[PDB]
């Protein structure tokens, strides 16, 4: 594979810039936070007499 | 004919702009809509 | 790795420029001339 | 209609700039490319 793209510097640039390009479109749409969900669920019921 | 075309080259260069503003402007005047009215064999009528 | 293995091996053959046999950049002028002696006495130290 | 909607024009530059590197890849080549991607309008014409 080395070899391969030692005479192909053209293909070897193609992969990262397609890696590159999707990348970008990803950080797009990507939502944003402080943390994922770490905290474990939890359901309430709530009753009043 | 292709040989002939290649002793020109420059003047159809000319003719594929023409094409590329041609397929522009047809795009920019072609109206959008989403999907087309189909004939499902029924229909309704309303009253009020 | 697979950057390694295919983007690098391609850019150390078009863009690397050619290092002389024996030149390890000793004969620099400047701060990396100074770094270059430092760092090779250092390998002979550890070697050592 | 109101939150999103028109996102096909950005979709056809990301599809003609990929399919733009992928015929590099194929002809080891930055310039060549070009002689494939010049047909497009050649096309996009006759469905307009
Ligand atoms: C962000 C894309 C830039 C790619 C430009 C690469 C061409 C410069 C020459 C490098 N080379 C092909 C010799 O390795
Ligand atoms: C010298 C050739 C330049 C490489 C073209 C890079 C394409 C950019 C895609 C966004
Ligand atoms: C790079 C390490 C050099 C020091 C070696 C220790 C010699 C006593």
């Amino acid at each position: 594979m080395p070899n391969f793209f030692i005479d192909r510097p053209i293909f070897a640039w193609v992969i990262a810039i397609i890696i590159m390009l999707a990348g970008g479109l990803a950080i797009l749409k990507l939502p944003v936070a402080q943390y994922p969900t770490i905290a474990p669920p939890a359901v309430t019921i709530s009753a009043s007499y | 004919s292709v040989g002939g075309i290649l002793r020109s080259t420059g003047r159809y260069l000319v003719l594929y702009l023409i094409i590329v503003v041609g397929m522009a402007y047809l795009f920019v005047r072609l109206p959008s809509s989403f999907l087309p009215d189909e004939d499902q064999g029924v229909f309704m009528t309303m009253v009020q | 790795v697979l950057v390694a293995l295919i983007l690098t091996p391609a850019l150390c053959a078009t863009m690397l420029k050619p290092i002389a046999k024996g030149d390890h950049g000793e004969g620099k002028k400047g701060f990396f001339g100074w770094f270059n002696r430092m760092f090779e006495k250092s390998t002979h130290h550890y070697t050592d | 209609e109101r939150l999103s909607g028109n996102q096909a024009p950005s979709l056809y530059a990301i599809s003609l700039i990929v399919v733009f590197l992928c015929l590099a890849a194929l002809y080891e080549s930055w310039s060549i490319p070009f002689s494939v991607m010049l047909v497009v309008p050649l096309g996009v014409i006759g469905a307009l």
